[PDB]
């Protein structure tokens, strides 16, 4: 169980990282809305943020968390850059994907998928 | 031997042909339902069986190397024709 | 004294002779630093060696280039420098000492 | 400030899009961010699908303006890993249609070039040219382009009665073609305004940032795979290698041009020198019989029937192949798993470290020098994005 | 420097697959039965 | 008044398929063919097909390659910016419909995906006298057009 | 034989002993040497030696592998370190190629070689996009090849081959949109090994 | 084998067998390896099938037109080597390397047989024998199949 | 072919060649589009004995990589040093 | 062997000197230039009157496919799937079936021509000139779903183009 | 045909006005030539 | 029957140009700053 590391020797070092990531990406939501003139509001934009976030919460591994942030700053930069163009800024959202099936009976009713 | 199912659809040598209640068909409304009319079943039936004089005949189809494979076909039944699987041309002993 | 290397970005030498020299014996003054049982040392001393030998024997650049089979005198020079800093970082790295580790079992057996 | 130069010229131009991202003091670019991936198309995870005659096809639309010497790299490649020999006729109309390729390839390279700095003409009178060798690529393979005809263990067809005699009559009159476009550009004052010291490239420089082909040659680099490393039967012809002193666009430009006189030379010594004989290797388990022989033989038709289905296995193994391709370096990372479909294909495009170093090339150089840079190292994004 | 890790070696949340796509679906490990063809 | 508006859209559409001016996504292997249409050989400008354009002088756009995903935004945003009438020319399997890409994570399986098309060229690549063809054929459709009979008729 | 590809002896025995050399120089990391039959010389090295081992090989008097043809990695999912990391050589004053092997997983850095090789730089970005390898001290590590905001690494052997979203534009939202892929087609995969062994030089034991 | 034929003369044609719905013949593919001859005796307990003649115009089959209807009768179409016994529901329909395969249990009886179920593009094309030892070995019934 | 002797003149002086010994457009030098067939030749393995395949089998003549080292003297180069290139004797200066 | 395209040293002469001197006030290599393009103002064209003229090809074209019959109408496909299986694109779709006078013959032949690379690998590996890639390159259409061939439209094509398929296929067996 | 004109001129079609029951004076196009003909006018042949 | 095989013809293709071949034209620097002065002179009288 003796691994090489990527940045953070603990979770505790690692937690730092992901806190300034947050913070960051925290701070660009409103400048992104305003140069890719998204519609979404603000108060959205930040919501997805602590949504994506929070799916990886269970996490306790430092080397998965240090990818984890790693790819974060990437996404943080093609967005700060401009290199992602406004296709790519909404896709988090999933507009025109019709709301799925979540309980037994609706999942029943429209295939056999589980 | 292309026909008309009761809808006015004409049959494929498939068989194919959608039924009343299909939806389908409305992809040729103001167009054409491509068939071939040519049935390949009914052109080799026309074709004369051929009277050789030994058990064994081989079929190439004709031209040599622009055929099929050469196969050799044996004609002991005289109940029946020796019948090639590559291009249907039929054998009888004589 | 030629008028161009031929190769851009190298300038040609004044005194090829001279600076081969000083290059070959730091050469070997850094493998002194080198543990006598390391490959390395033995290796490059010996390589280092039949060169300098080569340099002091034959004054006329041309011949002495047929000799060295390097190219240029200036791509040998430039050679030269090349060796002087991998010595250094070899007495860093230490590549001398035993294997740092194992493989897993099957890391390099193909087909799996 | 930051630019992004256009996807591509407003006139016709086949070579692909690409999104450089630029950062400019004044006129001067401070730097270079080219954004590829814009014809990446993932060929590579594809070719681990398809059996090794299937994946055959994808080497044509790499770079898709050295169809014929793409295909020799990967044919190379199998037969290397399957131990077997292409017959020497093979080898031969291998070389013949190698050398016709860089024609093709130099023309594209060189003309386009002078088309994105403005001077046109030129890519007129040479595409004519062009169009009469699609014909010999048409007559030999049936397509203009992607003729799919080398193949791992030689070529597909022979060639067809009279087609030598039609190259050897395009050959004969081709060197003026080429004194024609010297008389446009080479003692041009503008085009070598446009070319002469720009994007200077050092030999060390070269070497380390994994340059190959004219990109080494124009700075003095002594460096030629079919004389240093030769593969089918380039140790029996005889030419010279141009070699440039002042490492920039106008050095490499004559290169080019002093390579496709080359060429025609290379091309006049296979004409010469054609052997009689088979064209591929007569080894039913690697090389499809001939189809009377699969009309009559039951091994034949055995051997025809698995050969295109399953496909011939190739023993477990992994080779690295190169060859001198008219762009540079083109190679390709064969992984064999001892089946009929490759584990694993990496291909070593030339342009793609060609372009990984016009940050470096462009250093202290106006916005229209990058238009030049671009140019003279011939990028296919075909080949950089795979 | 190595670090120690006590963990189990999970990497779900770094490989792209979408979710249904982990949770939904049964994974057979099997040694393929010979086709009795041949 | 019915005799003028069919005059009128014969003089109209005269003179768009008499000067059809391109716009060319280079994007691959059947730009060089594209090429080749403008080589002298077949001339494309001889039937007032222009050589170069700009996108926002441009009639109609040929989409000759592949079109990835990375790609397809730029691609859309281009035919935005074409001021009309403008037609788009699907050349090659790629543009078709993916064609010897089409299972691949990153291509999008035919540009009719992302634009409207009116000419699908079939070929990888057409030979340039097919994408000729096919761009008479665009000539074609332009001249069985009829805006201002169905305008009147309104 | 005319049909068969000739043996090269000579180059055996060169490859071979300049591949005990490496050994002996450099014990700290090399692993395994092998020679091929077609006479490629590879060297299977502790991926901790990566810039040690590159940069011998470039700068010693007897190596002087000066140029780096290529840098890719394979993917073999039944290996604990699935990643495998190729570099291939050339050196131009002994006209010869060698390859350096390493190895890595999920989670292991391997140490980014551009100081060695400049050529290395977008080689390892490729490695990163496709394949999801980190190299530490990286100049500029980003995606080079796929989308941006692409999720995954396509090259991996357990990645689909027409992924899992794809691209369209949408009328309603006025921009291009990614959704689940759906095929009108499926891709047919189709059985081709046949079941009777055909190299027996390369069985392995039972 | 070789890769190539120097095999200069006509060849062996022989006259096809009637035995039954379930397996076609086509004799001219038939090698003498005499499996069917063996399985349907020791296997099935049924000695209808034989070599009648001699020499090459040596030729399998029932001598009378005979029928070899037995509950296991479909399993010498897997023991057959070529393609001189196939199954005739399954005639001309599909390639084995475009078939997916699915390992299952048959239901037609309480025996539980391990079987292969052969699929193309969503439709079942055929049940094939999976091994099991202490089961089915490699055979299944006319019915499971 | 078809120009007229002064066009010939006034070409031939602007371009400085004679272009008409080296037309760009093609006539009659060029090979009859219908060809006699061919008669193409056979290999060498086309033979009716002494032909054993396992004596031209170049694939399973393959082998697995010979190991040098496994963890489970002079000094040499991978290969002799590269000979100079010698300068073209056909033009060495352009 | 190797040679250098740009070694050369200009002669500092007076004369010498006086020529490059010329060439720059004077424009002369500029001049030079514009009598190269005006020569070719006075060559022929090479350009051909499409489509009362055609690009030259020849019999091994690989074009629009079709499906090809015996001399008594029979069908040559047998349904092998061995074009199928070649088909580098999966481009080909076949199902078959006992015909209802026994023969081996196919129910579904489709070839999806926007997937087709125009490779030729099917009418190489067909055993029976079944499949052919014809002459036929004029065939572009107004819409994606004209380019999805089933068999009725392959066999169309083969009746089609027959009389010009056979003679190519007579012209380039031999090398086959 | 006129064989001293430059090969790919050397032969030529002039369409006729009426084809299937369509009027092409003025729309010709080259899918109006039947395949026998198709052959000798791109030259796959030199026979008409 | 002979094999009959696309092959060059017997002794081979004749000699193909490939070398450079741009002529010298013109006058002499001198020569032309002479017509070039005279023209002048010409003009200015
Ligand atoms: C304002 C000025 C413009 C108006 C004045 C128009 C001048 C009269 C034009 C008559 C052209 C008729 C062409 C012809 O003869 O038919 C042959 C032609 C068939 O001949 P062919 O068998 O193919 O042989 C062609 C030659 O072998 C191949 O052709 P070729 O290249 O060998 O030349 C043929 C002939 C053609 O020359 C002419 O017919 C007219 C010459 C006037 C020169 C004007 C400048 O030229 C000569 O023989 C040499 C003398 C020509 C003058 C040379 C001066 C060169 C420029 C000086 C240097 C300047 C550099 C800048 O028949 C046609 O196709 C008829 C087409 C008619 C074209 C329309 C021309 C009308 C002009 C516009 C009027 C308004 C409407
Ligand atoms: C104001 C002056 C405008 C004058 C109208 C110009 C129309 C020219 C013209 O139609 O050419 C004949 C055209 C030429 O026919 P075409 O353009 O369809 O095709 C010519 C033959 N090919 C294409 C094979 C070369 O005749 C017509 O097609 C009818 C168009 C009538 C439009 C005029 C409306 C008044
Ligand atoms: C346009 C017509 C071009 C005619 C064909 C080309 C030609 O004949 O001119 C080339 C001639 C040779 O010059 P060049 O090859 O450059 O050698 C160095 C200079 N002796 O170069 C020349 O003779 C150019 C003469 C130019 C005369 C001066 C122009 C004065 C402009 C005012 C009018
Ligand atoms: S359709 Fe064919 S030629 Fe055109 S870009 Fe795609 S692969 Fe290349
Ligand atoms: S099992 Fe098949 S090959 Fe063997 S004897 Fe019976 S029919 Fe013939
Ligand atoms: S598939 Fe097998 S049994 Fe059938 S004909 Fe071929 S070799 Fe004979
Ligand atoms: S030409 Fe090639 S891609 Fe097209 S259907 Fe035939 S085998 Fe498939
Ligand atoms: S077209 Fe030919 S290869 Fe394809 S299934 Fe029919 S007979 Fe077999
Ligand atoms: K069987
Ligand atoms: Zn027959």
């Amino acid at each position: 169980t003796s691994v090489k590391p990527i940045f953070s020797r603990d979770m505790n070092e690692a937690k730092r990282r992901v806190r300034e990531l947050y913070r960051a990406w925290y701070r660009e939501v409103p400048n992104t809305v305003h140069l890719f003139q998204l519609d979404i509001s603000v108060k959205q934009g930040r919501d997805k943020v602590r949504e994506m976030f929070k799916k990886n919460a269970h996490i306790t591994d430092p080397r998965v968390v240090d990818l984890l942030v790693i790819k974060g700053k990437m996404e943080l930069e093609e967005t700060i850059k401009v290199w992602k163009q406004r296709t790519h800024v909404m896709r988090f959202f999933h507009e025109t994907e019709a709301p799925r099936p979540k309980d037994f009976l609706s999942k029943f009713y429209v295939g056999h998928d589980p | 031997g292309v026909r008309t199912s009761p809808t006015g659809e004409k049959v494929t040598h498939t068989g194919q042909v959608y039924d009343d209640g299909d939806y389908r068909k409305v992809r040729f409304v103001g167009r054409q339902k491509e068939v071939n009319e040519n049935f390949a079943i009914d052109l080799i039936a026309e074709q004369p069986v051929s009277q050789v004089g030994s058990r064994v005949i081989s079929c190439d189809g004709g031209g040599g190397a622009l055929g099929h494979p050469r196969v050799y076909i044996n004609l002991d039944k005289e109940t029946k024709t020796g019948t090639c699987g590559y291009c249907g041309l039929q054998f009888r002993q004589q | 004294l030629k008028k161009t290397t031929g190769l851009v970005g190298l300038a040609v030498c004044e005194t090829p002779h001279e600076r081969l020299k000083i290059l070959y014996t730091k050469i070997l003054d850094v493998l002194g630093h080198i543990p006598k049982n390391a490959a390395y040392r033995k290796y490059t001393e010996q390589i280092t060696n039949e060169k300098l030998s080569m340099v002091k024997a034959e004054p006329d650049v041309k011949k002495l280039e047929e000799r060295l089979q390097g190219g240029q005198i200036e791509e040998v020079i430039l050679q030269a420098e090349n060796e002087l800093s991998l010595a250094r970082k070899m007495i860093q790295w230490k590549p001398w000492e035993p294997l740092v580790e194992e493989p897993p079992a099957s890391q390099w057996k193909w087909p799996i | 400030s930051n630019l992004t130069l256009n996807f591509g010229p407003q006139h016709p131009a086949a070579h692909g899009v690409l999104r450089l991202v630029m950062e400019l003091s004044g006129e001067m670019v401070r730097k270079c961010d080219p954004h590829i991936g814009l014809l990446h198309r993932g060929t590579e995870k594809l070719i681990e699908y398809k059996t090794y005659l299937q994946a055959l096809p994808y080497f044509d639309r790499l770079d898709y303006v050295s169809m014929m010497c793409n295909e020799q790299a990967y044919s190379l490649a199998v037969e290397k890993l399957l131990n077997i020999r292409p017959p020497p006729r093979a080898q031969w109309i291998r070389v013949l249609f190698g050398e016709i390729t860089r024609l093709l390839n130099h023309i594209m390279a060189v003309t386009t070039h002078a088309l994105d700095i403005g001077a046109m003409t030129p890519f007129f009178w040479m595409f004519e040219e062009r169009e009469k060798m699609f014909e010999f690529y048409e007559r030999v393979s049936g397509a203009r382009m992607h003729a799919a005809y080398v193949r791992p263990g030689g070529v597909h067809q022979d060639l067809p009665l009279g087609l030598m005699d039609d190259i050897y009559e395009f050959s004969k009159n081709f060197s003026l073609r080429i004194d024609e476009l010297e008389e446009m550009l080479t003692n041009n004052r503008i085009w070598r305004n446009r070319t002469v010291d720009i994007g200077i490239v050092t030999a060390e420089d070269a070497l380390n940032y994994g340059f190959s082909g004219v990109m080494l040659r124009g700075s003095g680099i002594q460096w030629d795979l079919r004389k240093t490393q030769p593969y089918d039967v380039y140790d029996q012809v005889e030419f010279d290698v141009p070699i440039g002193s002042r490492g920039d666009c106008y050095d490499r430009y004559l290169c080019r041009v002093e390579e496709m006189r080359q060429s025609i030379r290379i091309i006049s010594q296979c004409l010469n020198k054609m052997p009689p004989g088979e064209i591929k290797v007569d080894d039913a388990k690697v090389s499809p019989p001939k189809r009377a022989e699969m009309k009559t033989s039951m091994e034949s038709l055995i051997h025809h029937f698995k050969l295109y289905t399953e496909g011939y296995q190739v023993p477990p193994g992994a080779t690295y192949t190169a060859i001198e391709a008219p762009k540079g370096e083109f190679g390709v990372y064969l992984v064999s798993d001892g089946s009929s479909r490759p584990y694993r294909c990496k291909i070593k495009a030339p342009g793609f470290a060609h372009l990984a170093g016009l940050d470096k090339m462009s250093k202290g150089h106006m916005l229209a020098d990058v238009v030049a840079i671009i140019g003279t190292q011939d990028i296919v994004f075909g080949e950089v994005d795979r | 420097q190595l670090i120690t890790v006590d963990e189990k070696l999970d990497i779900t949340t770094i490989t792209g697959v979408p979710e249904e796509h982990i949770k939904t679906r049964k994974a057979r490990i099997f040694v393929p039965a010979r086709n009795n063809m041949q | 008044g019915e005799y003028v508006v069919a005059k009128l859209d014969d003089l109209i559409n005269w003179a768009r398929r008499s000067s059809l001016w391109p716009m060319t996504f280079g994007l691959a292997c059947c730009a060089v063919e594209m090429m080749h249409m403008a080589a002298p050989r077949y001339d494309m400008d001889r039937f007032g097909v222009v050589f170069r354009a700009s996108p926002r002088q441009s009639d109609v756009m040929i989409v000759a390659g592949t079109l990835t995903n990375k790609m397809a935004p730029a691609l859309r945003k281009v035919y935005d910016q074409m001021p009309e009438p403008r037609y788009v020319v699907s050349m090659g399997s790629c543009a078709n419909g993916g064609g010897y890409y089409h299972y691949s994570y990153s291509v999008v399986r035919g540009c009719d995906r992302i634009v409207p098309v009116d000419i699908y060229v079939p070929g990888c690549p057409p030979t340039a006298e097919a994408l000729l063809y096919g761009i008479l054929q665009l000539q074609k459709k332009i001249k069985r057009e009829k805006r201002l009979r169905i305008w009147y008729r309104r | 034989r005319p049909t068969v590809r000739p043996r090269n002896d000579v180059a055996h025995k060169q490859l071979s002993a300049f591949g005990e050399y490496v050994a002996e120089i450099l014990p700290k990391y090399v692993q395994q040497v092998q020679v091929s039959c077609f006479n490629e010389l590879e060297i299977c090295i502790h991926p901790d030696g990566v810039i040690p081992v590159l940069t011998f090989l470039r700068d010693h008097s007897n190596a002087q592998f000066k140029s780096l043809a290529d840098l890719t990695a394979v993917d073999i999912p039944t290996r604990q370190n699935r990643f495998e990391i190729v570099y291939n050589l050339l050196s131009l004053r002994f006209n010869s190629r060698i390859r350096v092997k390493t190895y890595t997983d999920e989670l292991t850095p391997i140490e980014s070689s551009v100081p060695v090789y400049k050529a290395a730089n977008w080689y390892e970005r490729e490695i990163w996009d496709m394949f999801g390898v980190f190299f530490a001290n990286h100049p500029d590590l980003r995606r080079i090849l796929t989308d941006y905001g692409f999720e995954g690494h396509p090259f991996r052997k357990d990645f689909p081959l027409s992924g899992y979203v794809e691209l369209r534009y949408d009328d309603e939202v006025k921009r291009v949109v990614a959704e689940p892929v759906e095929l009108a087609q499926e891709f047919r995969k189709f059985d081709l090994n046949s079941p009777w062994e055909a190299f027996p030089a390369y069985r392995q034991p039972p | 084998g070789s890769d190539r034929s120097r095999f200069l003369e006509g060849k062996r044609a022989v006259e096809d067998k009637n035995i039954g719905p379930l397996v076609k013949t086509i004799m001219t593919r038939c090698i003498q390896c005499t499996r069917c001859i063996r399985f349907a005796s020791e296997i099935a307990g049924v000695d209808d099938l034989g070599t009648t003649g001699r020499g090459n115009d040596m030729q399998v089959g029932t001598y009378i037109e005979k029928m070899f209807m037995s509950e296991l009768s479909g399993n010498i179409i897997d023991i057959c080597p070529v393609g001189a016994l196939t199954s005739k529901p399954y005639a001309f329909t599909a390639r084995p390397w475009e078939t997916r395969k699915t390992e299952s249990i048959d239901v037609m009886d309480a025996v539980g047989s391990n079987i292969v179920v052969s699929t193309r593009t969503g439709e079942v094309m055929r049940i094939l024998p999976r091994m099991h030892e202490d089961i089915n070995e490699e055979w299944i019934s006319d019915k499971t199949r | 072919a078809s120009a007229t002797r002064f066009i010939q003149w006034l070409r031939n002086w602007a371009s400085g060649r004679d272009l008409q010994a080296k037309l760009q457009l093609r006539y009659q030098e060029i090979s009859k589009r219908t060809q006699p067939p061919p008669k193409l030749p056979v290999g060498p393995s086309h033979k009716l004995s002494n032909n054993y395949y396992c004596t031209r089998d170049g694939r399973r003549e393959a082998m697995p990589p010979s190991i040098v080292m496994s963890s489970q003297k002079k000094a040499v180069s991978p290969a002799p040093p590269i000979k100079r290139w010698e300068l073209s004797q056909d033009e060495p200066y352009l | 062997t190797y040679k250098y395209v740009n070694l050369r040293e200009p002669s500092m002469d007076m004369k010498s000197v006086t020529d490059r001197a010329a060439q720059t006030l004077l424009w002369t290599e500029l001049i030079r230039g514009l009598g190269m393009t005006l020569s070719y103002l006075f060559r022929e064209p090479a350009t051909i009157n499409y489509p009362f003229e055609k690009g030259p090809l020849s019999p091994r074209f690989r074009g629009e496919h079709a499906l090809r019959r015996y001399p008594s109408g029979e069908e040559r496909c047998i349904a092998c799937k061995l074009c199928e299986a070649v088909c580098p694109a999966q481009a080909i779709t076949i199902e078959a079936e006992p015909r209802a006078d026994g023969s081996r013959r196919t129910t579904r032949y489709d070839i999806d021509m926007t997937k087709c690379i125009y490779c030729g690998f099917c009418q190489e590996a067909c055993p029976v000139d079944a499949i052919v890639e014809g002459p036929n390159f004029e065939f572009s259409t107004e819409t994606h779903e004209e380019l999805l061939y089933n068999k009725e439209k392959l066999l169309n094509n083969g009746d089609k183009w027959e009389a010009e398929i056979a003679a190519n296929i007579q012209a380039d067996y031999l090398y086959r | 045909e006129d064989n001293k004109q430059f090969f790919g001129r050397h032969r030529w079609v002039i369409y006729t006005t009426e084809m299937n029951g369509k009027n092409t004076f003025w729309d010709v196009d080259g899918s109006m030539v039947p395949p026998e003909w198709h052959r000798w006018l791109h030259c796959m042949t030199d026979d008409p | 029957s002979k094999v009959k095989q696309d092959m060059p013809p017997v002794g081979g293709y004749g000699p193909i140009d490939y070398k450079r071949n741009l002529p010298r034209r013109g006058l002499s620097g001198y020569s032309m700053f002479a017509v070039g002065i005279g023209a002048l002179l010409f003009g200015y009288w």
